[PDB]
């Protein structure tokens, strides 16, 4: 048939290391290309590199393709990972006349190296109102996993890496909020497993 | 424009032997432009089911085609190729001469 | 197998 | 001469069955242009592509779409009678030739978010609020994290940005990559989106510093029909702000 | 023991008769294997050798799409050249294209070609280096500048050094039985009195594949370049070719003449004599 398969739905790797994103394909086409694309979190799509079915392994900058034609396997490898490489990566097959077939992609999260973790849960109050507050889980290192709210009146985001560029300082955070009566920061993230030295202010 | 008259050859696929099946061929080459009419004739009469090759051309860009039909030759049956081209005022007829 | 139609307008 | 593919519109909410056209253009004299649709979580499905002027071919999912290619510049996508399952993110791509050389680029337009609905009654703009840094983070880290929250909006056609002292900032910002549903069980759930901006405690402590969280909401246009009592949820900006505060 | 793949395109405007006619044929060596004719009902690339009938429906669809795109460009190109040469829409004109590649006996690229003609004469050609163009006249020089600006040369070279070689390999394998054959010529000589003083000696070569062949006359061992007629190598229609060379000789001197036949299928050259 005509199918492109990216079997890893998602992958994480530390900054500065290398990652290999696999792509296997089935096709009755015997002359073709393989395209690799990078989709940013903004949803912007970006072409990276193409591999010709008659060519040696494609290479460009930190990208290289391991074209294994008999196996119909065209893994993309990115070297010297940067945080900017976090994106969803798509593998695609094209014929000699503009037709193309896309795989369903692989999400790559590059994890920063948090050198001075300081896990903490803070409460932040609305710049205007008195009712409203938000809870911020921040400064944990990249081993920590934030869990989805299992309670539908409590909202909890995924973790997010910010980069204070002038200070060369990266930190992870997640946000939680709710309209319910007894919602408190002490309980906000109780559905996750967080370091046991997490700072909760007195 | 450069106009080139067709060169015409009429011949059998195999050495001719009366009563045994063969193919009668009319090969037209070296002509330009590409429109051309070609008929194979049995005793002056147009042969019906005649086939021809797909149009191609040579290094000098002149075209060539092969027209052909199955036939079993005899002693008194005469065959020929009749060709018309813009370079020609009248249909040109080349008779089949097996002993050449 | 054909070349890809492209880059050949006169 | 900056190479780019332009799509218009980038965001569109429309009613089922009303004909529409999305334009795609490039000024690089490229021969090859292609349309794709990307459903959430999946790859790009080719709709139609054009190897050159007056040449078009069907991709994998042509049904309900038509294209034309009268000139090199333009490759419009036509939806004669849009239906809900044509809700998708649409990309137009171009390249100089249909099978680029190794050093040649495939260019993509920014995407068109199309949403086809039975009616526009559920469209709601966001409310936006900025939450000031906690004194405990300032004490503990000598840094101050502001949080922006956009809530109650539908659909999730929003862009959030931070503006410090009047200039957009990206250093020290992290925004959720996707809004979350406020009622995940409802197909027409409104959405919420959060963002953080972190600065040094001393920067937060200067009362001359001004912080603004801005949400551009892409909603109805002036010429959309609207009969409900509440304000027509047009395309609009919604902001909240804070000033720095001396210790 | 090299081999070749070649495509031959013919596009002809027909003022007074709808759109142009677009024809293309593909060959491996001297064996045709595909055809396209926009007048035919198929509107599809079609097989013309049994060893290409293997190709699945996607090959045929892809070849048809590349032909359809080529034809649209030829259509535009007929209009452009009409303007270049201040011709009219009432005239019929012809664009011809040949391109292809040669490979050694190991299957490796030897050389590539691409050449374009207008009304039977050179228009523009890719040079041997597959990197630069020769324009035949001032109009074609306009095309040359366009083609340089879009790096058409590299675009052709990538096909010729790459896809062309790869397809040629595949077809030679898949049709190995028939494409890898060399049929030597079966030869004979006829004698036809013209006068009582003159006779035609005709040297015949039949049933040979591939078509390349040399038929030379000698007189007393000296090459006869003087009344030596020579027809165009012709197809038998069964995949073999035929050719003859004739000389007019003085009646009685028939034995002073020899006919020499050189063909790939011949361990060493043949010498024929009327005796």
């Amino acid at each position: 048939a005509q199918k492109v398969t990216q079997a890893q739905s998602s992958v994480s790797m530390p900054v500065r290391k290398a990652v290999t994103l696999n792509c296997l394909y089935e096709t009755s086409w015997w002359s073709y290309y393989i395209f690799w694309y990078k989709q940013l979190p903004s949803k912007e799509m970006i072409f990276l590199i193409r591999q010709g079915s008659d060519e040696q392994n494609a290479k460009s900058g930190r990208y290289s393709v391991n074209f294994k034609k008999a196996a119909k396997s065209v893994a993309l490898t990115i070297s010297a990972l940067q945080l900017e490489d976090s994106a969803k990566y798509f593998c695609a097959l094209g014929d000699t006349a503009g037709k193309s077939t896309f795989g369903d992609g692989t999400t790559l999260t590059v994890k920063p190296n948090i050198q001075n973790p300081d896990p903490a849960v803070y409460q932040l109050r609305d710049s205007k109102s008195s009712d409203k507050s938000v809870c911020l889980f921040t400064d944990f290192d990249s081993q920590t996993n934030v869990s989805q709210s299992k309670d539908s009146d409590v909202y909890i985001t995924d973790k997010c890496v910010l980069d204070m560029r002038s200070m060369d300082f990266k930190s992870n955070s997640a946000v939680a909020w709710s309209n319910k009566s007894d919602f408190a920061c002490a309980n906000a993230f109780n559905n996750s497993i967080i370091p046991e030295d997490t700072f909760f202010p007195s | 424009m450069i106009q080139r008259t067709p060169k015409i050859q009429v011949y059998s696929r195999h050495p001719a032997e009366n009563g045994k099946s063969n193919f009668l061929n009319c090969y037209v080459s070296g002509f330009h432009p590409s429109d051309i009419e070609v008929d194979l004739l049995k005793n002056g009469e147009r042969i019906e089911k005649v086939e021809h090759s797909d149009l191609s051309f040579s290094k000098d860009w002149s075209f060539y085609l092969l027209y052909y039909t199955e036939f079993t030759p005899t002693e008194k049956d005469e065959y020929a190729c009749r060709v018309n081209h813009v370079t020609l005022s009248q249909p040109k007829i080349v008779k089949w001469d097996r002993d050449m | 197998i054909l070349d890809t139609a492209g880059k050949e307008e006169y | 001469m900056e190479a780019q593919v332009t799509q218009n519109p980038r965001y569109l909410i429309t009613v089922t069955g009303k004909k529409l056209t999305v334009t795609c253009s490039q000024n690089m004299n490229h021969e090859y242009m292609s349309w794709y649709r990307q459903d959430p979580g999946l790859g790009l499905r080719q709709i139609y592509y054009s190897m050159n002027v007056e040449v078009t071919d069907k991709g994998d999912v042509p049904e309900g779409y038509k294209v034309s290619r009268k000139e090199k510049r333009n490759f419009p996508l036509i939806l004669e009678s849009p239906s809900p399952n044509q809700t998708s993110l649409y990309f137009c791509a171009s390249s100089l030739v249909s099978t680029p050389l190794p050093k040649e680029t495939q260019y993509f337009g920014p995407g068109t978010r199309l949403l086809v609905l039975e009616d526009l009654k559920n469209v709601f703009p966001p409310e936006v609020a900025v939450f000031e840094p906690s004194e405990a983070e300032i004490s503990h880290t000598q840094k101050a994290t502001l949080v922006c929250l956009a809530t109650g909006f539908y659909p999730d056609h929003v862009e959030l940005s931070w503006w410090v002292n009047g200039k957009e900032v990206h250093s020290g910002v992290c925004t959720d990559p996707q809004p979350l549903k406020e009622q995940p069980a409802l197909n027409d759930s409104r959405y919420a989106l959060s963002s953080r901006l972190r600065v040094s405690a001393t920067f937060w402590q200067n009362p001359r510093n001004h912080f603004r969280c801005q949400v551009q909401f892409y909603g109805l246009s002036e010429n959309d029909e609207w009969t409900q009592d509440r304000a027509k949820p047009v395309t609009q900006i919604v902001s909240a702000e804070a000033w720095g505060r001396a210790d | 023991g090299s081999h070749s793949m070649r495509y031959f395109f013919t596009s002809v405007s027909r003022p007074g008769r709808g759109e142009p006619r677009f024809i293309a044929v593909g060959y491996v060596d001297d064996t045709q294997f595909v055809r396209f004719d926009s007048d035919a009902a198929s509107q599809k690339m079609e097989p013309r050798a049994p060893w290409i009938e293997q190709e699945g429906p996607e090959y045929w669809d892809q070849e048809t799409r590349n032909m359809k795109a080529h034809s649209q460009t030829d259509r535009a190109n007929l209009g452009t050249l009409r303007g270049y040469y201040n011709q009219s829409e009432d005239g019929s004109h012809t664009i011809q294209i040949m391109y292809g590649c040669d490979v050694g006996p190991d299957g490796r690229f030897l050389r590539g070609y691409r050449q374009d003609a207008y009304d039977g004469k050179d228009y523009i050609a890719l040079n041997e280096d597959l990197r630069s163009w020769t324009a035949a006249d001032m109009a074609a020089q306009i095309t040359k500048r366009k083609w340089e600006a879009v790096h058409a040369a590299e675009q052709r070279r990538v096909y010729l050094e790459g896809r062309c070689v790869d397809g040629l390999r595949r077809y030679l394998e898949n049709g190995k039985e028939t494409l890898q054959r060399t049929d030597p010529p079966k030869t004979h000589m006829t004698h036809h009195p013209i006068s009582d003083h003159e006779a035609t000696l005709r040297c015949w070569a039949l049933g040979f594949y591939p078509a390349e062949i040399t038929l030379t006359w000698q007189r007393d061992g000296e090459d006869q370049t003087q009344d030596t007629e020579l027809v165009e190598t012709r197809p038998a229609g069964d995949g073999t070719f035929q050719k003859w060379a004739a000389v007019v000789v003085p009646s009685g001197e028939e034995q002073r003449y020899t006919c020499h036949v050189q063909h790939e299928g011949l361990p060493k050259p043949l010498t024929l004599r009327w005796e």
